[PDB]
């Protein structure tokens, strides 16, 4: 039933007796589910070191990964350029998935097309799909540029994107001068970040390679900035803020902050502001290039140093105090712009926030995951706060990166009990938070299930999740937040401290029992 | 309004398309006219989507793992291929279930063989085998496994059938090899057909020789209800209330056991025609189990179905059916009494998968709303025939509508509310048109049956008459 | 005992058996506390309408007020002016309290002095305290200005601040030209906000009254802005941001954003940037004056209109969509500066956030409290989101204000079941959240005890607190947040939506039982 005045949705609804009873009968009648005892048993088992060991012995099965295939990154990278339309040459299924994946994280429209290759397109090789697809795409959505990415299908069948595109132009399907940069993004290699890398490098090649003759380093008096796979509007904005705050001529390559934040005013802007093609063509003329997230911009680094001849600084993702300092100082050196008292004060304030909260932070053990750079940085900041990143997991991480983080950990007493895990999925982490239980875990929405699992063992075993990363689907607008620079640092610090206090208030909310420690002031 | 103004609209939009694409698209845009029962009325469906026109379709994988196979609780489904399909698909669909996720139920999880380059070049057929063992070891309580082929698997030609048969025989576990390679077909549609065939060949037959199950004259089965937000449950409660015994729900709070039990049901109630009709026909021609379609969207439709269903049985059932209708009458009545006035005469446009675009029409009319246009992503002409008797004369119809099309159509039609998918939502919200997700119920409760109707009603009002809509334009502008 | 490796503080410590047993014996042995039954009984009683009625019949007893005495406001107001030192003529006890009260909310130093009046100073009237106190204050802390406020003690004994100060100067205790504005702030009248009002008006009189001859409205081409009692650094900053974003010449009178956010860099800056005396002296020359929080700037309004001859616009606190629009448009009109596309877009984004979250918001009932303006505004925004501010409580509210809010509520279907409560303390509200239980409550840290109480009745009776207002002592750095303008609106919206989702995740975290609705995407 339903009480019109106070309608109950799925949640309170299926808790009504008639419903409960129905499910009970359904279960006992046709589900043949394992006895509650067996269930409870196997569960307690999944929390033991014995289980965890077998769990880590996995060589084939991947459960609850902490990554996505290349094309996703290629698309995001594509969205960073002015009136550019992401075009994924391959199965249409992927594109639908990409769009929705981003739709849910940004709560914004996500324009992307596929040339819809099917059975015979795979067998015969979809060159026509490329031709018609490009023509149709331009004519219908009138984009200024089309960024081609790929699907495993197109990668297996070796569809020569370049050949196809070239022939597409030569056969009059699209104007010969229409910018159609491409990039091979095999789903089965690297991850989404690699896709971002490949896509960017391809675009960089497109507007540069040939025209390298008239280019001269530093002539434009700008500093190129490559964000890489970034899913926080605040992260793009903070970099641009600081740069402008210093009066540093810069050029953010792949800036979709606008596309991912179109104002709702009765009008739909498919495309929005982004990196102008001219900025890309002129990019080689820049003083240098700073890669905000170096660990997944490998191919781009080689192209920039090799072709653009830019001496890319060995800088870490500008996360946390130290790294942000290094970033600013490096930029300062390259541009000759002194760090304004504006930023100096901001740094001081963050330190002040750290000092005000060091009490609660000091000692808190965390488990975390996400992209290489993000994680690496998060770790550094955690260390600066006096916290312990015991379980550092980066599914899409590599041997060298692990070493880097290990060295970072070996540089601080707080990293003493930390352990970096590469090529490990969230199911592995689930075991880690059970066996060697941390205080909280920092990660994307996928971790909410780990917290569900942990709590199911017991309240004192519950490891609260702190949503920082990608993707965040169960929380509205967190994508606006910042993690980079002092600003991002301050936000993260605040978030952490308050998360700690929250759980404490809960734990001490028990009247008569634990409420004695329920302090008004903390 | 008026097919002439509409036909002009269709023809106007088609103008941007290069001759080739223009020619094709015209065949998928049509002005409805009841009585017409075919494609005659300029409407062809289930065909290759035009490249570059940004369609909203999916892949065969989505058809199998996404909608049909994924929903099964006590069964582990392996997204066989590169990471991505599984990840993007992980817990996207709200096919609700009851289980201890991780120990006996696994829906929420994303099991994948995380294909890496060497697995393609050398064929991950060995990887799969090793994977299965790891699964049995780490998830003892699974009652079966299913490999969902992603594009790569289809191309490289991995003998997944054999891996399944060999490992299955060894481990004494049901392992179902599904060839739902994304590229195979034209949408999620074929994925359904494939998944159905897989069920037929690898699961259904399992209990044919077994006669231990105690059947009753009222044993029914709900097929084609994925319990989105609890949809199946809200439908089941009604059926059972009128004396029926729902032996199994197909891909709702479904277990492999009840699926195997299905061949013992006296009647199959098909909700989602497009996805289950295949297996329904098979169960008939083989086990002689008759099947009928039905609708639970809105009281009129629900009641209509409840009666038609009870009519297939004896009087005890029919008599009970009336008691049920009587019981819920004051409720849904109170619902319309409150909400209808707020939604009276409000025009709505839709676009969904391959059922809802026509099925929800009834519910809308029950709240006094008018569906000025609707369309499907993957529906075949089968559905379109049925669609025409539901749509009011001169309403717009579209198959595999391109993004650009939906936009322009909406521009002139100017509906008061639009119901479509996630990839659409924000686009129209930007335009200032109240949008409501008709795939995921916009994270809301069930819509099926009477209890679901109350929720559906509240939701429509909630959004359609939300104050946020008046504030789109800044006062300093006109 | 204690395990050196894992030391347990007060919380986990007193839960150890030997400790529990000790308390049990203590209780049963010498406390003579009421039987657990009686306790449980009286508690259930305090949640009934019967209790609530008797609770509302109170005419003398005030329990858990939602306000503070005038001097607190006077002090905060004082801190907003360049190198100014708050001086409270009266008992030293107050000053210690004021400082700490703010110390805890801002987590910053709070400089304020008292002339320490004692027994004989009260009997004989502390004129000497004023003399010596002022001389000593200047000489020791070298402030450029001293803002005199009062304590009930000094207010009862009618200490003529003006006479005292005048004589202090004439008798050579301080330079005759040293700026010593004063204000009478009786603890027992109005509240802290009134103190802020009085203090400001006194300062405005000091640098204006006499020198009104050479003043001409609009001559300085600036728009005066009076923030009023504001305890969110972000609230000052957002106003200044928008104004600068429009290119509007403005002058924020009483700007302590700097003083309340000194960077921790090994140096202690007692005083920081603030409103320069010149800005105050030149203030009459402004085009007009906008009062961000009109409801507690009454006396100032009369002085501005009366003496400064400024036609102060009837504007509401710039909170939420509508009011922020009105504020901007009014400012636009007064300054002749068109609202930049910068702000227009920002408005659009907020609307977009509203549209993206309207689903979860629509229908949520809230209980809230705080200062008049803050509350009034919070209500308006709540209505704009489609939420229902059922229990609107403003202890320091007045008859006219109640009417204003009522009219606002009568303007929207969502205000249908709302009820404004003036002169009501948190104990009254406690009853309201028990009898007519709302979904969440928005307020200061004092509400954490109401949530404690609610939960003690049962989980389904627990009404989570959303910390927005003053003071917030149990959460680090929330004082940096913003509530004003679209920026503040966005933050509040995000905070609310996420608060809702949080509680939902908790409610649906029960594995097997309620976790079926534990959606990854929301
Ligand atoms: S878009 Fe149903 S034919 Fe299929 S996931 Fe939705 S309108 Fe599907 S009713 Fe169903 S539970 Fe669906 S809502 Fe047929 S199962 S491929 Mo997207
Ligand atoms: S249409 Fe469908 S989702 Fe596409 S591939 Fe084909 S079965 Fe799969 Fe998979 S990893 Fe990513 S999303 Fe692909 S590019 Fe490969
Ligand atoms: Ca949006
Ligand atoms: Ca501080």
């Amino acid at each position: 039933s339903q009480q019109v005045d106070k309608i109950k949705a799925s949640y309170p609804l299926f808790l009504d007796q008639d419903y409960k009873d129905m499910l009970a009968k359904k279960r006992d009648g046709f589900e043949e589910k394992y006895p509650q005892d067996k269930i409870d048993e196997v569960f307690q088992w999944t929390t033991t070191k014995e289980y965890q060991e077998l769990n880590f012995q996995r060589e084939a099965l991947t459960v609850n990964p902490a990554k996505a295939c290349q094309p996703l990154g290629a698309v995001l990278c594509a969205l960073g350029f002015e009136k550019t339309m992401p075009y994924v040459h391959g199965s249409q299924g992927c594109v639908a998935y990409f769009r929705s994946y981003f739709n849910r994280h940004f709560r914004e429209p996500v324009s992307c097309v596929s040339d819809s290759m099917t059975e015979d397109a795979a067998v015969f090789g979809g060159q026509q799909n490329m031709k018609d697809g490009l023509q149709n795409c331009k004519a219908t959505y009138k984009p200024d540029m089309i960024a081609v990415s790929t699907t495993c299908m197109a990668e297996v069948i070796g569809d020569d994107l370049n050949a196809f595109i070239n022939n597409s132009k030569k056969e009059g399907f699209i104007p010969d001068e229409f910018p159609v940069p491409f990039a091979h993004t095999p789903s089965f290699v690297g991850s989404h970040v690699t896709g971002w890398d490949n896509m960017f490098e391809g675009i960089a090649r497109y507007f540069t390679l040939k025209s390298m003759d008239d280019k001269v380093v530093g002539s434009n008096k700008k500093i190129n900035i490559v964000p890489g796979f970034e899913t926080y509007l605040g992260n793009f904005r903070v970099i641009k803020r600081m740069l402008s705050e210093m009066g540093v001529g810069y050029s953010l390559l792949s800036d979709p902050e606008e596309v991912l934040d179109t104002p709702a005013d009765g009008q739909f802007r498919m495309y929005a502001g982004g990196t102008t093609q001219e900025e890309m063509k002129d990019a080689p003329n820049a003083l240098n290039t700073v890669l905000l997230q170096p660990w997944h911009l490998e191919k781009t680094k080689k192209f920039v140093e090799g072709t653009w001849k830019h001496e890319v600084p060995k800088l870490n993702i500008p996360m946390g105090l130290d790294w942000t300092d290094e970033f600013l100082m490096k930029v300062s050196e390259i541009s000759g712009q002194p760090i304004p008292a504006s930023l100096t004060k901001e740094r001081g304030r963050l330190v002040d926030m750290m000092t005000d909260s060091h009490t609660w932070l000091h000692g808190k053990r965390f488990a975390l995951w996400g992209d290489p750079d993000f994680v690496m940085g998060l770790v550094k900041f955690l260390l600066e706060l006096g916290c312990e990143p015991v379980h550092i997991l980066c599914h899409n991480g590599n041997k060298r990166w692990k070493k880097a983080v290990d060295a970072i950990l070996a540089a601080s007493p707080y990293g003493k009990n930390a352990t970096v895990y590469i090529g490990k999925d969230l199911w592995h982490l689930r075991s880690l938070v059970f066996t060697d239980k941390p205080d909280f875990m920092i990660g994307n929405s996928y971790g909410k299930f780990i917290q569900r699992d942990t709590l199911h063992k017991g309240k004192e075993f519950e490891v609260p999740l702190i949503r920082i990363g990608f993707p965040i689907f169960d929380r509205h607008h967190l994508h606006r937040s910042t993690t980079l620079g002092y600003e991002g640092a301050m936000q993260i610090l605040t978030t952490l401290v308050n998360s700690i206090l929250e759980r404490l208030d809960e734990e001490t909310r028990g009247m008569q029992a634990t409420d004695y420690n329920h302090d008004l002031v903390r | 309004m008026s097919r002439e103004e509409v036909e002009s609209l269709i023809q106007e939009v088609l103008e941007v398309y290069p001759e080739k694409a223009r020619k094709d698209r015209n065949k998928h845009l049509a002005v409805n006219d009841p009585a017409v029962t075919q494609s005659k009325k300029c409407i062809i469906s289930n065909k290759k989507s035009q490249p570059g026109l940004m369609t909203i379709r999916g892949c065969a994988y989505a058809g199998s793992k996404g909608v049909v196979w994924g929903p099964i609780k006590d069964m582990i489904h392996i997204s066989h291929g590169p990471v991505g399909c599984g990840q993007y698909s992980r817990a996207g669909r709200r096919n609700y279930y009851i289980g201890t996720t991780g120990v006996n139920a696994f829906v929420t999880m994303n099991f994948t063989s995380d294909f890496q380059e060497k697995d393609i070049v050398f064929g991950g057929d060995k990887k799969l085998a090793k994977l299965i063992d790891e699964v049995e070891t780490l998830f003892p309580l699974n009652k079966g496994i299913s490999v969902q082929s992603e594009c790569p698997i289809g191309l490289i030609g991995d003998d997944i059938e054999s891996v399944s048969k060999v490992k299955g025989a060894e481990l004494s576990k049901t392992i179902v090899p599904v060839r739902c390679e994304g590229f195979r077909g034209v949408s999620q549609s074929l994925g359904h057909h494939i998944a159905n065939d897989a069920v037929r060949d690898w699961v259904l037959g399992k209990r044919d020789e077994d006669t231990t199950f105690a059947s009753t004259p009222y044993d029914v089965a709900i097929i084609g209800d994925y319990n989105i937000g609890g949809d199946a449950w809200s439908s089941r409660i009604l059926l059972e209330e009128m004396g029926l015994r729902c032996v199994a729900q197909w891909s709702g709070d479904g277990s492999i056991s009840e699926i195997e039990l299905t061949p013992k049901v006296k009647l199959n109630l098909v909700h989602c025609y497009r996805s289950m009709n295949y297996i329904s026909r098979h169960m008939e021609e083989k086990y002689g189990i008759p099947w009928m379609e039905y609708n639970f969207f809105g009281p009129t439709k629900t009641i209509e179905s409840l009666r038609a269903i009870a009519a297939k049985f004896d009087e005890s059932i029919q008599k009970k059916c009336e008691e049920v209708i009587a019981k819920y009458k004051p409720e849904w009545e109170a619902v319309v009494a409150k909400y209808r006035p707020r939604l009276e005469g409000k025009r709505v446009m839709l676009y969904i998968g391959g059922l809802r675009p026509r099925h929800v029409i009834g519910a809308y009319e029950d709240l006094g709303m008018e569906v000025v246009g609707t369309g499907y992503e993957f529906a075949h002409n089968d559905d379109y025939d049925r669609t025409m008797k539901e749509m009011g004369d001169s309403t717009l119809l579209y198959d595999d509508v391109t993004g650009y099309e939906f936009e322009e159509f909406v521009k002139r039609i100017k509906p008061d509310l639009i119901g479509s998918g996630i990839k659409e939502k924000f686009i129209f919200q930007k335009m200032g048109i109240p949008f409501r997700e008709m795939h995921s119920w916009d994270y809301s409760g069930p819509y099926h049956g009477f209890d679901g109707f109350a929720i559906f009603a509240r939701d429509m009002d909630m959004t359609l008459n939300n104050p946020c809509w008046k504030k789109l334009q800044a006062p300093w502008e006109a």
